[PDB]
């Protein structure tokens, strides 16, 4: 139920900042003043301290905390050491932040919990979504399954759910429809979508890529 | 440790001295166990004040612990230990509680220090004393002038304020001799040893240390200021200094300016004083003289510091500056450290003894201060206080002399926390 | 400048109310050049205290100049200054001068809090004093109960101390409208502006600013411990509070915690306490309530960074630190001189009175405490003082309620030396 | 009429030092402490605080202010962020120095009110005193026309205003001549030019330099 | 015998950190803060001092001390101004570190009492174990003479220490076996040596290594 | 009656630390706090400031000094204000360090009083010393004529100096003897001169030469 954020990056930050919106308990701490300053409105707490000095991870009470987040992205040295201390003072979950394949490498051998590349990843879906202009958001549910949202063209402009099957044609299902804000979920034959409609699809990733070339 | 160690044999000393002045050889007429421990206390923290005269409940043996118990709190506990030791190597663990003791901030050469204090002390104590009060009291005999002219010096010196005889020496109010020779003992003794030592090596009036430039221009003002005080106000006054000589009303007005730090002894009766005067009086012995030292609460220095400093901030220059050598931040805040404490403390006394005791207000109030002090002076509420009263005046006297902060430091937990936080904003005006 | 221009204009508004009250149409029985003074500093300061007793000397008319000059004092001169020029703008050099008077930081959109604070008082002194202090006071008719039920309110928003009829509240021990809707009025008129319209605004225990959680935490836990300390101490004496039921001992001693800072109401007779609780009331009454404010010597805040910041050095932490968010130095030093220069002058008012006056000397300490920290309460001098022993409670009461500051700052030489100079060691222990 | 000057820099500076000297309401700002130090004694009043953070802006109350201007020139970073504050938090003038064209058009885009580019312009009118040794100072009323004042040379000297005429001969008319200091402004032909007077001319920019060629 | 160690480094710390757990009297020195704070409860004692400046060697009360040991090793500038200074003001044992050949000379003729070079030393004996995978250990008695502590090879597994006799064979002596932390010293054949067993012989250096060769 | 050195340099530092030693009236200008605190045992009085800034300089009250001393001889445009300054305030007498040709010329226009260069002066006179192994040390009292110390050679070892004249022969005359320590001012023919002893001669500077050469 205690969060203790340690790095305030624009990820840290940004962490320390929802978190506390959402009103739970949060340690916010960076090594830089300025930093802490900025974040003291943002956070249940602020603390200046070098996460890689014991004694420092001890005046903040580190072991009172769950979840410790590790937001140092740049600075291998500093993660690593801080993620570390943290292992060693048995904190139950360990958050940290990586900054390349052999970063993530070092954690992985020191323990860290669960390991992220915000940047990377925010990466792929961005260029999924440059590539393929249809593309507005998606989330994998796993390698080949995902669900999609997709910008209508005019080639759907007032087109029919039943009319226009994708669940006999391509083996995708439509989730929902959003036409001017207005959303549609679990949507039922037949529905007009209109152009510039957010079309939510669902099935193997070859598949929607079939309908997105034949149907769009 | 360094702090406890101070605090565990200074009041060590306290208990043996009780012990050993409770036991017959030393007592005339049998002694509480309440007023062995407070005399003893008494002596021992160099205040002054006596619940039972000295002259006349205390032997010959008993007046000779007080003078050894008086030698001891004057010079400071650890003085002792390292001579013990010297004599008997020197150790840094050793010159650690030392500097602690003779409250420095650096380890250097302090036992050079201890090695020149004493040397000193016990020079001007016996030359000024045994030779300077004997060619003017042996009109007390041999076995009387030549033991009570030395122990009037060792309570001169060391600013301790017991007296022998029951008129706390008002007896001598025009007499130049007790005048002097006991100024001269208890005025040196008060500025640092800092500024013996600095201005016995030193020698000109230029090469003098800021702390030892403060105290030897900030005592002559004060004395001024403060002899000016006691003479416009107790002129005319006829229960004290209005019935003496225009000769006379000076060797008074200049003694009762010069005695409330810290020494403690009467030219005058306190109790009969216009309580302007008083109120006065009890500024001047809050501001001890000097930190070396021989007593204080908090010691002149401090208060020129926390006053200068105020001063330098409603100008207000960024620093605070004398002498054109500026000082540290690090001097302020322990200034400000000393300062509220031994305040504090004083408020707490004069709130206790209102409660526990039935009595005047300016009475109890002139008593904590002096308790605090170290001073030894009283409006005399001394004889007549409840057993309660003498524990927390005992109290009093062993946090004034021991110094308020050494005391904490010796219950203190020591907590070095690295991190710091976000500012904050809070208005004080 | 800025601190003149408040000081000057402060001043004026006591002699324009001194020669309005000196005007036969607000006088009964003709009144004194330094009784008409005095009457009028105490009420455009906020102290509280009266030479001439205000329900019977002051006409319906005088007692109306009483309650404007308790207005103006209260929430500032330079507010209604700003107020009038607002209804008449507003420049820079105007919002200078405001957030000097209300003691702020930055320039930060302060007149918002001068349209706050101003509406916020009227609006609570209206509602709570004409609607709920006419509840239970139309027992004195009409044309004496909606008057004595505003005046009340008036007074006790602003902190001031005047009640109109001789008993200053005695007779409403134990009534729950007057216990209620006057510590409702003078607690919340005294803590600041800032934690006003913080709580109005902000809304939630936690977005609270370090000021505002210190002030309503701060509050909070010393009335509880004075409440506790009236309680216990005046408990068993006959003189107050004895010959009380145990419920009615509760609405005195509540009251008697929560008056001296800086209401100045009695609810008990203040002359006839066990001297213990008296000594307590003093450093309740140094401490006033908040730095918004409607009036303090050195405020609540004041006293705990100074307070936290020696307990801090003593651990030692290398920050002073509260709520984990950290107090910057120039919050310290500024607190160590508002506390400076506040005790020494009530020290000079002491010294000064104990030559201005024949009284017992309990009475004249509480008296100048309660002139400089504008409160109002006395063992009662007030009536006895001397002509000159007036004029140095008016000068005490001028100062204590402008900011011993704003004061100094009004004579004071701005000098900005750039350069630095070399470290100079000094002891301090 | 309240002006707040954020940038106290050489032409900061001398916007709050002179509207301080006409006496003026003008809050000097600068992140630099020893900027504002310097400025204390020759503005209404000075402040330390960094111009880009909004909070900061809040504090010195600057919605108060009818004209604010950023004279931070160096700083394209500081400069934007600044001007856009100032917009968003609606101050009527928005007065901002540029540092090239680049920056000119991003202020214009925030929508800074006025731009003004101190050494360009500077620049440009020097270097006209540079090349055409004779032309001391000017002020263009539009891209054609021009007041100029001229150094006279010995091809002048005791020359009479209306024997050597401009008026009919290039289309030019003389404003005012200085001779040893003395001041004859709307002057009555004949008059006495010495040489180094001071000779103001009006008219087309081509008609003078006409002028300067085959009168002096 | 009371100690200082001007220079917290990895070795002067280390110097510390040890006659400290030993129990001595140990003044820690140095110039930087943040090392001194660390060192405080690893001593007798702490102190922020720049040790090329007289008056605050005086103000340690340097000439306290019997043995002094100035661990700077990176500063040639550093160490030997304090070191000078050392024997200027008598110190009667001055052990100093330091850093290559050359700063060894000026060291030497200024006066230390003992010059070391951890890294170097452990340098070449580690390159020993190196280079010869079967010395785990060694002491040098002389150029020639030394004691070397071996790992057992499978070449001497349950073999009888007199069957396997060096002190006729290699003109060296074995005095010690450890089997499974069990330490046998002095030991008397015959004895069972198992593989990876700690042995130490003893000889001639040459004569070990040809042991080493034809036993191993 | 007093000296204010501004630059406590090698230059500036050792002028204070003798006028001090002389026991006058010296006050210590510089702005690095480290220098001030070292010289501050060493002079009347030491200060922190800014020589550059004028209100510091007023502050110092230098306008109460009869010379003032810039030995800032590294940073040209220091020293060039701090110089301005003084003459500007009226100083009377203004000595300053120059750092080459050009930094002297900059100084000589804004009316330094007299200035130094104690680098290439000494730098010459060590020179000298090198070249002409002979001589130890120099006065010159002209662009020709010279006073010049000479170490005796074996080529005159026991040499009477009227029987070795050097007026009559070389135009030169002999002002002093210096054997053993023992000094002999203005000697009387016959005097005897050991080997190494010092020879101070005087008269025309390529007349001693000649004599350096021939007679020694
Ligand atoms: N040893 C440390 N102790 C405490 N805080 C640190 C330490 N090292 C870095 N930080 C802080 O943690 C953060 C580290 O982030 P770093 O910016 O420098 O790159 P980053 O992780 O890629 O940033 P971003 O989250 O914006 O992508 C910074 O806010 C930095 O101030
Ligand atoms: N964020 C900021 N807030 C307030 N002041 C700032 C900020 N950033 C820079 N300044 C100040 O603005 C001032 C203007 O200087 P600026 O350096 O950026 O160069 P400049 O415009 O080329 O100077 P100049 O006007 O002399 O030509 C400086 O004093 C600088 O310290
Ligand atoms: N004048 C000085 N006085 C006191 N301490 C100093 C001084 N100068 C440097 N030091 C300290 O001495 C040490 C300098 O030695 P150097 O750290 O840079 O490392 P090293 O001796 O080469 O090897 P290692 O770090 O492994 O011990 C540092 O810890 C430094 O803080
Ligand atoms: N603005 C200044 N005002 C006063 N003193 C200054 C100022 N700037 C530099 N100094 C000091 O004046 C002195 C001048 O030294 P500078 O190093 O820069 O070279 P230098 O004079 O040739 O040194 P040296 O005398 O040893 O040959 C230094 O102590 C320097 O710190
Ligand atoms: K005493
Ligand atoms: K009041």
């Amino acid at each position: 139920k205690q969060f203790a954020v340690i790095g305030l990056g624009r990820f840290g930050g940004s962490i320390v900042k929802e978190l506390h919106r959402m009103g739970h308990e949060v340690l916010a701490v960076d090594i830089n003043e300025e930093k802490v300053n900025a974040y003291a409105s943002y956070a249940t707490h602020a603390v200046i301290a070098n996460a890689t000095e014991e004694n420092e991870l001890l005046s903040l009470g580190i072991r009172n905390f769950e979840y410790v987040i590790v937001a140092i992205g740049a600075n291998i040295q500093a993660s690593t050491l801080t993620t570390l201390l943290l292992k060693e003072l048995d904190i139950p979950n360990i958050w940290v932040k990586a900054q390349n394949y052999y970063h993530h490498k070092v954690l992985e051998k020191i323990g860290a919990d669960r390991i992220i590349h915000p940047e990377k990843d925010m990466g792929v879906k961005i260029a999924q979504s440059l590539s393929d202009e249809n593309v507005l958001n998606y989330i994998d549910l796993s390698d080949e399954y995902s669900i999609v949202e997709l910008l209508a063209t005019r080639k759907l402009d007032s087109k029919s759910i039943i009319d226009l099957n994708v669940r006999a044609k391509y083996g995708c299902t439509i989730l929902a429809i959003k036409h001017h804000g207005d959303i549609c979920l679990s949507p039922a034959p037949e529905d007009i979508i209109r152009e510039q409609d957010c079309l939510v699809i669902m099935g193997h990733k070859k598949d929607i890529k079939r309908f997105e070339n034949e149907g769009m | 440790t360094p702090p406890q160690v101070l605090a565990i044999g200074f009041f060590l000393t306290i208990i043996i001295g009780a012990v050993l002045l409770m036991l017959p050889i030393s007592t005339t007429k049998p002694l509480s166990w309440i007023d062995a421990l407070f005399t003893a206390a008494s002596a021992t923290t160099v205040t002054g004040l006596a619940v039972v005269d000295t002259g006349t409940q205390f032997t010959v043996f008993g007046q000779t612990v007080i003078m050894g118990l008086i030698q001891i709190g004057g010079l400071g506990f650890m003085t002792f230990a390292v001579l013990i030791v010297m004599i008997l190597k020197i150790g840094l663990k050793e010159r650690m509680l030392v500097q602690e003791a003779l409250n420095q901030p650096t380890i250097g050469g302090v036992i050079g220090l201890v090695k020149v204090l004493f040397l000193f002390s016990i020079s001007i104590e016996l030359i000024a004393a045994l030779i300077l009060s004997i060619r003017l009291v042996p009109q007390y005999g041999w076995s009387s002038g030549l033991f009570a002219s030395l122990f009037h010096a060792i309570s001169a010196f060391n600013n301790a304020g017991f007296s022998l005889w029951p008129d706390n020496l008002m007896s001598y109010v025009g007499d130049p001799t007790v005048n002097l020779v006991i100024t001269f003992l208890f005025i040196t003794g008060g500025i640092g040893f800092t500024v013996l030592f600095d201005v016995m090596k030193n020698r000109r009036f230029k090469t003098f240390s800021l702390h030892t430039k403060l105290m030897l221009t900030g005592t002559l003002m004060l004395n001024a200021i403060a002899m000016l005080t006691v003479f416009i106000l107790e002129y005319s006054n006829p229960g004290t200094l209005g019935h003496l000589h225009i000769v006379d009303k000076l060797w008074a007005s200049y003694f009762q300016a010069v005695t409330p730090r810290t020494a403690g002894f009467n030219s005058l009766d306190f109790g009969s004083m216009r309580e302007g005067t008083i109120v006065f009086t009890l500024l001047l012995m809050f501001i001890g003289a000097g930190s070396a030292s021989t007593a204080s609460g908090i010691k002149l220095t401090t208060f020129i510091v926390i006053l200068t400093s105020v001063i330098a901030y409603l100008r207000g220059k960024k620093e605070t500056v004398i002498f054109r050598r500026s000082i540290k931040y690090p001097i302020i805040i322990k200034a400000l450290a000393v300062s509220v404490t031994s305040l504090f403390i004083v408020f707490l006394g004069i709130f206790a003894l209102t409660i526990t005791e039935q009595a005047p207000f300016l009475q109890i109030v002139f008593e904590t201060f002096s308790a605090f002090g170290t001073v030894g002076l009283t409006m005399g509420l001394t004889p007549e206080l409840t057993t309660a009263g003498k524990c927390i005046i005992i109290v009093i006297m062993f946090i004034g002399r021991i110094g308020p902060l050494t005391f904490v430091f010796s219950f203190a937990k020591t907590e070095q926390s690295n991190i710091r936080y976000p500012d904050g904003e809070v208005f004080t005006g």
